[PDB]
């Protein structure tokens, strides 16, 4: 089983940094896991393989291109150039990604991302992970 | 949990007034799920008694055969009392040997609520935390505020003083005050007041009038 | 020896000094025996005494010695009459404490060992508790008294500023009197030195009278 | 600045895995902020080199020693063979650290906490935080 | 309770020293308890104890080492142990009193006792220490008396060597007849100033300890 | 008064009798006073005395007289040998006093005393009772090293014949050769039992109370 | 060698006016012998250094005060005032002088005497060395 | 009242030096006491005038020659050249001191003593009148 994490600015509150994790099997098109936190409260939905198929088509965009696409625009492997703004509503639990790379605006990501309950038991989830991640990685 | 932890806040805790049926004690005592802490006296010498959950379990289920139930339960009951300051409460207390048992007895849904309490003398070191230093504190900081009025009441002096040797006159003939003086007041106060204010009794004009101050003086 | 404890009722407190520790203590003394009370403000010590003990405590360690014991009850009293002056020496063991007096008296030496017991409660309370409390008190009493005081002053003067029609070189125009911020003023600023212990030096030194007239009360 | 963390067991929750942050200056002994934390909510607290010599000698050993076991304790370099175990009372803003080893459970520490007002943004300080760090330990 | 007092009865005297006075005494040690009687040569001292005040007190001089009971003599024992048979020791005396101070560490940690022992009782003075004691001599007297015998049989010997057989010997390993009076004198005037010096009980401990306890059991 | 103490400490122990127990005892005379310790193998008592009070309670005890001290004390001071002189003795034991009263008649014409007696001081059991006793121990022990080591000698001049010969006389006389163990093991199995008689100290005050003589004055 | 003599009233005697010789090396402290007769017998005793600082430490005064004390109390140079009294039992020995001072008796020292075999000896030497004290201290 | 002391050389014990006092009022034919001394035991004779005058007479010088003779003889005035000795019998008491010079025994004056009763009262008397005077004479 297979992760990552990083930092976004929401466009709803470009004050509180919130945060993300992914994860995933083997590729991250075998379909995948995410959640969003904002230190408090946090959200999580799913995401099949079928619905990025989907996503590749609704576009118009090879299988393998939309993914280097979400290779960089999420898992903090963007570029240079690749300007992301990303947008969650908490009144919505829909959660939205709109890609940038020039004026103005596009979009690519749209998924539920239902609330759980205990952010707690999450966050501390997360942060054992980053336990023994730094561990492991000065090992 | 270090216990004691009880301790501490216990005196961040405020002593209070009691009654029975042949004397009416004085104590202060600190309730949280671990156990509790309990210092009580009737002017002439000091008791104590800290316990843990064992104890409150075992003894609890001895003296009451109608309800049994856990420990952290039992202790919350306890809390439920604050001093009149008007509801249930039957109180009793015996002495033997140096150890004080108290006995109580309350409803909590009509199957009311016996306690057998256990206290010993209370050690010096204690007698000195709760009861002496904190005491002697009070003397030395009232002294001090008794000062701060000295200044003060001198500063008024002064000023109705330029008021009255620089025309100005009173309305009402009768706020007429004197001018000052501390050794005066010291005195009179000395022959005429001294004899009742510093009045034991039962250590009630102490709870209804320098309990903010004892507490000041015991969390510092 | 009834009387003794009396007396030592009737006597105030003082400060010592002996080996870094210093006490705090009162004592009384007639040519029968003596009545004394040392603390360093946790535990509480005490002895009671007459003739028997002091001729013959006041034999060992000084031998070649010989003399009625009113003369050496005679003779401290003299030494701690103007120590509230040779030396001291303190040793804690077991319940009790032991306390070396050395001095000279005319030429040779001369010392005693103070067997000091844990002081009876009761005792705690008649010389200890009770007259603090009624301490504390009585100077509560002296702050009401001065508040309404300081409240009549502010009410000469609330006649003056006022219904007097005059005004001051207000280099001396003062506040009016609040009892309740004054008590917080005091209980922040104030308070945290206001009420320090130490050593019992600042009781010894503030107090006595108050003490005094309230153990005689 | 310094910076260390580490995973315990408070003893009033053993199934909620709590976490400890410790930030000093140059040595522990400097002095410390020490911070406690369940998820939710965010715990704080300082022990200023004053009551750590104070403590030092309060238990008898070389104001070193103790800090040692400030270090094997309060930033988890824990010998294999010590066992420690922390609690504090949410009602009693207390956080009271026992050394052990073969009960009896002699013991070592104890000063009282409180809690920030914003749990969260502490939270999200310390993730970044970490972030930054193994990032640079990538890089390194 | 009973028990401990037995035990103590067995277990012989050494030698110790702290603040640079030395005492001796013995202890027993199971758990539920203590038996102790100390003694500075001019006064006996001595302490009981069960579970309860270990307890108590233990908890005295470590206002949060929160132990339990039987474990304390555990260790307590244990240094007690390697000594007679790491730590620190001081003693102080007063009135009726004798304070015992046991400073020492446990494992990395400090460990604080103290002994509150009071003159002996005079029961205990009687079996513990003279009885026993009085035995010592009166067996002594009788190895001296067997010595005696046997020293004037070899006697019997060697003048039937050097009477009867009429022989004659190099008279380098020719020895005086033995005289029992005049031996208890001449070593009475020349060894005996000293032999039995006292010192700090340690010359009794060393020498006769097999023998205190060669009577003081039976 | 006070050196009688010391001559106490010269006198030696010795034994006597009563009806309910019998005692052993030292005991020193001046024409000023005296000085007396008395035990019973469990607890010691002792008591000093001056003219008042011999005179005083004298005085009570004897309606029937009235003499000075001096004489008095003299008259005790005729305690004729320890056993036996030719006087009858009664004892009490109440309080920590042991009352011990006395009959005997100077002239065919009876006399009437009692002695009062508290429980003795440790450091006087030290200085008595302890210390000379251990003394003795030690001492004896060096004794029957210097023992052995003569056996040991008669044994080289005997061992310096019997391998150059010459054959002896009444072939049994000769006694084994000497191990200084297998004699102290064969005395603790075969002697030692008895060999430590507590009894009621009347096998001490002979030899033993000799020796302790030989001991105090040290 | 040196020495000096004075008078004194044995407290068992005091109607016969016994004497006393001191007879020393340099100072009174390095050692000393003492003599006291009553014109028939005549008594002796010899009190080294060590028992002056040995008795000088027992009573807990100086090396330097006791000397003083024993230069005022058997040397006659004793002040106006203080008032001194000794005490001797031809019977044992122990000659224990002792000083009283305003109601409190205590002491001083205390020593063996001897009993010498020729006391006409002894008294014809005092005697001499007075005869050519007093020769020589007219002719001074 | 006058007095003066000396020693001689008993000629039965030339090895024990005794001694001799003398005392009067004014002039030594005045009459005169004297008191002879070995140290324990005690001799005392009295000199009348008459016999003074008498022996003066039986001898057959002055009174003012004789006189010379036993202010040279019994006062320790003796020129450098005189050589008397003295002789006693403690069993016949006859006491005389003669006058030797040239290979002769001259002889001059005698006397009876007695063997007092309290030689010890003597001496002290003796002792104290040494020290009353060399005190005396330093004083001077």
């Amino acid at each position: 089983m297979e992760r990552k994490i990083s930092r976004i600015h929401l466009v709803s509150e470009p004050s509180i940094t919130h945060f993300l994790q992914v994860s995933w099997e083997k590729t991250l098109e075998s379909g995948f896991v995410i959640t969003l936190t904002d230190g408090h409260s946090a959200w999580t939905g799913t995401v099949s393989e079928s619905e990025i198929s989907q996503e590749a088509d609704d576009m118009a965009m090879e299988k393998g291109k939309y993914v280097g696409e979400l290779r960089k625009a999420l898992l903090s492997g963007a570029g240079p150039a690749d300007v992301y703004t990303f947008n969650f509503s908490k009144e919505s639990c829909y959660f939205f990604f709109e890609k940038n790379l020039k004026d103005v605006s596009f979009r690519l990501g749209s998924f539920n991302l239902e609330k759980v309950e205990n952010p707690a038991e999450v966050i501390r989830e997360l942060i054992c992970y980053c336990l023994d991640t730094i561990a492991e990685n000065q090992a | 949990g270090s216990m004691e932890e009880l301790e501490q806040g216990l005196l961040m805790q405020p002593w209070a007034w009691l009654q029975l049926a042949e004397n009416s004690l004085l104590a202060k005592v600190f309730i949280t799920k671990q156990g509790y802490a309990l210092l009580v006296s009737d002017l002439q010498q000091v008791w104590h008694e800290q316990v843990d959950t064992s104890v409150v379990s075992q003894r609890a289920k001895e003296l009451n055969k109608r309800l049994t139930a856990p420990p952290a339960a039992f202790l919350c009951h306890l809390d439920n009392l604050l001093r009149p300051l008007p509801s249930e409460a039957t109180f009793s207390c015996d002495c033997v040997a140096d150890a004080l048992i108290l006995r109580v007895r309350s409803e909590l849904s009509g199957l009311p609520f016996y306690w057998n309490f256990h206290c010993m003398l209370a050690s010096p070191s204690l007698v000195s935390q709760h009861l002496i230093r904190p005491l002697m504190g009070m003397s030395l900081a009232l002294q001090c505020q008794v000062r701060e009025l000295a200044t003060l009441l001198h500063m008024k002096d002064l000023e109705i003083q330029d008021y009255q040797e620089s025309g100005a006159t009173l309305i009402r003939d009768r706020l007429k005050t004197e001018p000052f003086e501390e050794n005066s007041f010291l005195e009179q106060f000395m022959i005429e007041k001294l004899p009742e204010a510093c009045s034991i009794g039962d250590g009630k004009p102490f709870v209804m009038n320098l309990q903010d101050l004892y507490m000041a003086v015991t969390t510092q």
